[PDB]
Order: C-alpha cells, then sequence, then structure tokens
C-alpha cells in the first residue's frame, strides 16, 4: 500500500 | 477545405470553400454577400479551385491567401503598417 | 447571416456571424460594428483567429499554432483583452 | 503542434513522487513529494528525507521555480495527500507520513498563497478516519471526500464538510473499495474514475456516479472510441476537469506504466483518445490545469523495476487557447526582457493590472  | 479572404479596395470578406468548389460558386457567394451579379465581377472562371492553386496546405484558416476582386483594375489597399517601439 | 466590421482606418471586414460571436464583447454589442481604435493589421488577425478557433474547437486531431508577428503582438494582445476572445 | 507535450526547464526541484499540484492563471503550486534516493533527494540537507516537506511554485511567465518560505505549521503528511484550490487558498486533507500507514491525517489545513500562511481548520462533527489516497472535491461551497485506505483496511465513505459552518458529516446512501482514484463533478453528481487496490485496477468502461439530489449511487456505461476501445484500467493516474470534460493522464495497472491521455464528456459519456504520448510515461505523478486550459504534469515514477523517479515538468494545451493567451505567450517568448521592466514602465506600455500581476 505505497503512498509514493 | 480552403479558407479565403476576398479583397477589393478597403473591403475584405472571410469565407471558406472546398477544393472541389468552382470559381462560379465563389462568385455566387460573394454575390450573396455584397449583392453584385457574378457576370459583373472577376477574381485573380469555371475551373475549380483544385487546379487554381488553392491547396489546403497554404490556405490554412490561420493564414488564408488573398484573391483580388474587380467589378476596372485591381485595387487592394494594404493594411496599416505596425509601428516601431523600443525594447524598454 | 454575415456581420460587418470597420477598422480604425476605414477597412472593411465581413465575417460569418457565428465566427464573430466567439468574442464576448461583439456578442454583447449585438449589422455593422465600428471599431474606432483597432487598426486594420490587428482586426485582420482578430478575424483570422475567429475563423481558426471556430474551425479547430473540439477537434481530436492536432491544432496548428497561430502565427503571430512579434511587432503586432502588443496591439493584438490589447485587442484580445478588449474584445474578450 | 500545440496539443502536444512540451518539456519545460529553468533551480528546479529534485525528483519526487506521490506529490500533488494545483494551478491558477499565474503560478503552479506543488506540495508534498517522496523520494527514497539519498543522493537525489538533496543528501543530508533534506532533514525530512525521504519526504519533501517543501511547497514549490512554478512561475509561468518567467519559467522559474521558487520554493516558498511559508510560516506556520506545514502538515507532516507529505505522501498521497489530497490538495485543492479555493479562491486564493490551498486546502490540504489526508495523506500519510513515512512509513506508509504509520501516521495518517484526517484534519484540514489551509495555506494562503497571497499571505503565504498556514493554519488548521477547527471543523467539528464526525470526521473521516485517518486515511490517505482519498479524493476530494469542492461542490456548492462544500467539501466532499471519498475513498482512501487507512493502511490495512479500505474505505468507501462519502463524507461532506460544510465550510460555512465547518461542520463534518457522513453521507449514508455500491462501488468497490478503492484508493488513489479520481473525482469528477458537474454540480449534480460525483463521478468516480480509475483507482483500485494493491492487487487490482478497476476498469474505466463503467463509472459510478453519486447523485446529490437523490442520495443514491448509479452505474453509467461510457461509450467507447471509434476503433480504439475503452481506456486501459489504471490506478495512481491523474485527472483534471475543464467545463464538462474530464482528462485522465498517466497511471499504471500494476505491471505496465501507461503514458496515454483520454478525455470523457460528462454529458454524452463518449471517450476520446488524444493523439499525444508522453516523452516519459510516469505514474504516481501530479497534474493540474489552469483556467486558460493548459495542463501541467510534474514528478512521478519512470521505471517500475528500477524504481526510478523524475523531476521533468511537461505542459500541454487541451483546448484552443483564447486570443489573449496566444498573444501573451508570443509576447513573452519574443521579448524576454519584459520581466525586468517595472510596473510603471509596463503600464506606460499599456498592459492592464491583471496582465502585469501575472507577468511580475
Amino acid at each position: 500500500l505505497r503512498g509514493g | 477545405d480552403v479558407f479565403l479572404m476576398i479583397r477589393r479596395h478597403k473591403t475584405t470578406i472571410f469565407t471558406d470553400a472546398k477544393e472541389s468548389s468552382t470559381v462560379f460558386e465563389l462568385k455566387r457567394i460573394v454575390e450573396g454577400i455584397l449583392k453584385r451579379p457574378p457576370d459583373e465581377q472577376r477574381l485573380y472562371d469555371g475551373k475549380t479551385l483544385g487546379e487554381c492553386g488553392f491547396t489546403s496546405q497554404t490556405a490554412r484558416p490561420q493564414a488564408p491567401a488573398t484573391v483580388g476582386l474587380a467589378f476596372e483594375a485591381l485595387c487592394i489597399e494594404p493594411f496599416s503598417s505596425p509601428p516601431e517601439l523600443p525594447d524598454v | 447571416m454575415y456581420v460587418k466590421l470597420i477598422s480604425s482606418d476605414g477597412h472593411e471586414f465581413i465575417v460569418k456571424r457565428e465566427h464573430a460571436l466567439t468574442s464576448g464583447t461583439i456578442k454583447a454589442m449585438l449589422n455593422e460594428v465600428n471599431f474606432r481604435e483597432i487598426p486594420s493589421h490587428v482586426l485582420s488577425k482578430v478575424c483570422m483567429y475567429f475563423t481558426y478557433k471556430v474551425r479547430y474547437t473540439n477537434s481530436s486531431t492536432e491544432i496548428p499554432e497561430f502565427p503571430i508577428a512579434p511587432e503586432i503582438a502588443l496591439e493584438l494582445l490589447m485587442a484580445a483583452n478588449f474584445l474578450d476572445c | 503542434q500545440l496539443n502536444r507535450f512540451v518539456q519545460l526547464s529553468g533551480r528546479p526541484p529534485p525528483a519526487r513522487s506521490g506529490h500533488r499540484c494545483v494551478a491558477d492563471n499565474t503560478n503552479l503550486y506543488v506540495f508534498g513529494g517522496y523520494n527514497p534516493d539519498y543522493d537525489e533527494s538533496g543528501g543530508p540537507d533534506n532533514e525530512d528525507y525521504p519526504l519533501f516537506r517543501e511547497l514549490w511554485r512554478y512561475h509561468f511567465a518567467t519559467g522559474v521555480w521558487h520554493q516558498m518560505g511559508t510560516d506556520g505549521y506545514m502538515p507532516r503528511e507529505l505522501a498521497s495527500m489530497s490538495l485543492v484550490l479555493h479562491g486564493n487558498n490551498l486546502l490540504v486533507f489526508g495523506g500519510t507520513g513515512i512509513p506508509f500507514g504509520e501516521s495518517n491525517g484526517n484534519d484540514v489545513h489551509v495555506c494562503n498563497v497571497k499571505y503565504k500562511r498556514w493554519a488548521l481548520l477547527s471543523c467539528r462533527g464526525k470526521k473521516p478516519s485517518r486515511i490517505y489516497g482519498q479524493a476530494m472535491a469542492i461542490i456548492n461551497g462544500s467539501l466532499y471526500v471519498f475513498g482512501g485506505t487507512t493502511g490495512y483496511i479500505y474505505s468507501t465513505d462519502l463524507h461532506k464538510l460544510d465550510l460555512n459552518t465547518r461542520e463534518w458529516t457522513q453521507l449514508k446512501p455500491l462501488p468497490e473499495e478503492r484508493y488513489r482514484h479520481e473525482i469528477a463533478h458537474d454540480g449534480q453528481r460525483i463521478y468516480i474514475l480509475g483507482g483500485g487496490t494493491s492487487w487490482t485496477a478497476y476498469s474505466l468502461n463503467k463509472i459510478h456516479a453519486y447523485n446529490l439530489e437523490t442520495n443514491a449511487w448509479e452505474e453509467i456505461a461510457t461509450k467507447p472510441h471509434e476503433k480504439i476501445g475503452f481506456p486501459a484500467a489504471r490506478r495512481c493516474h491523474s485527472c483534471v476537469q475543464i467545463k464538462n470534460d474530464v482528462f485522465i493522464c498517466g497511471g499504471y495497472n500494476g505491471e505496465v506504466i501507461l503514458g496515454d491521455i483520454w478525455k470523457l464528456n460528462l454529458q454524452t459519456f463518449q471517450w476520446v483518445k488524444l493523439p499525444a504520448t508522453m516523452p516519459e510515461p510516469v505514474y504516481f505523478h501530479c497534474a493540474a490545469v489552469t483556467p486558460a486550459g493548459c495542463m501541467y504534469i510534474h514528478g512521478g515514477v519512470v521505471n517500475i523495476h528500477e524504481n526510478k523517479r523524475t523531476g521533468s515538468l511537461f505542459k500541454i494545451w487541451l483546448v484552443v487557447p483564447s486570443l489573449l493567451e496566444l498573444a501573451w505567450e508570443k509576447l513573452l517568448a519574443a521579448f524576454p526582457n519584459l520581466a525586468n521592466l517595472s510596473r510603471t514602465q509596463l503600464l506606460h506600455l499599456g498592459l492592464t493590472q491583471g496582465l502585469i500581476e501575472r507577468l511580475k
């Protein structure tokens, strides 16, 4: 669940 | 599809036409605008614009070419010259 | 179905009404419309842009750039600001 | 050759990803950013590595990048936050710090660009849980926030905040749970575009629209292209809106980075594939649109295997510009020294107050  | 500016004296008419359109069609539409029969005017007859040199490449709507309309010799008054102003 | 405009020096520009309706100021004004300040070399380009924008609006293909000479850039900008186009 | 991608330049900020950007007629405001590369991200000078706690702005007239020295308390959620522009203010909501999901945000910060100040809204009510990757919109002077995971569990709430009274509430009416999607609106309905989980990307051939008046969701089947088909399913894309038109740009489905751009008309729901392909296809980037109608794209991830970011900035014209805009661009290109002249000199030249304010 990467935000970048 | 070509675009045209009919020029005569201080008068300019913006219009569009097809490459398959004839000179008579142009005369008819300018008759519709400024009320002058086609027989009384010439432009610089029945040959269509395809062989008249009005290609779609050079007659783009951002720079249509001009045709000289006479009812007498041609008379096209040039537009006002731009002024000169220093960089500063 | 054609709208008639007059430049500052007396030149005459006849355009389609739909093309001239592009500018908000002309629509608000509205036949003949007299422009007492816009010179001929600017009104010509304004009609040029009217035709170009009307033809190329909502077009999928690429839109060619509008050629503007550097000299008339300032006055054309002024006219575009005034005409709301 | 005006509706193509043109790369801009002129000190540019380092490569970043996960940031957001908004635009007005004068500047392009970029907030947030994340980059794990030590050497690329300013080295030890960046005390917030791998997060970019910097707010930058690109000046359209001069083509210069300026890092704002704002005051107040800059929010710590600098990755996958949500940012909008209201009048002359930047509204920031949501987002996560580092590592992802460790500390998310659920409050609202406001930054005034003219005053260059930061503040926190004192909204009361039942606020959404701490989420990131959600999407917000401003409709009828109210804030609508949808989606966004909490880090381990997804969300589907459609919270609404009244800015006049600063009152939070939850909208109770179903679309699948998703994050990093995009929002479109037309004043009567809110349309969901793209998005997905970490294991799937949802198709764009069917759009979920929530109706404000009827307070219920609906499904709309968009029409396809003539011979191209529907846009490929994607997430972490970018979306902008011009009148009743929605442009989707970039993103990836999990294994392939998509570098195409599509347009959807909110009235006829017909897809159009613009004949422009990015010089460098990226995802997780930021995109914004100007009132004139020019779209700017910055940041993102270029390589999906090497995990390579970029700092390239691109601009594109989506509609036919007004004569004012064309004249302005030509004048700025022809006479670069115009920026040096003072306001009085430009007024003597004849430029209006708004044009001078844009240029200076």
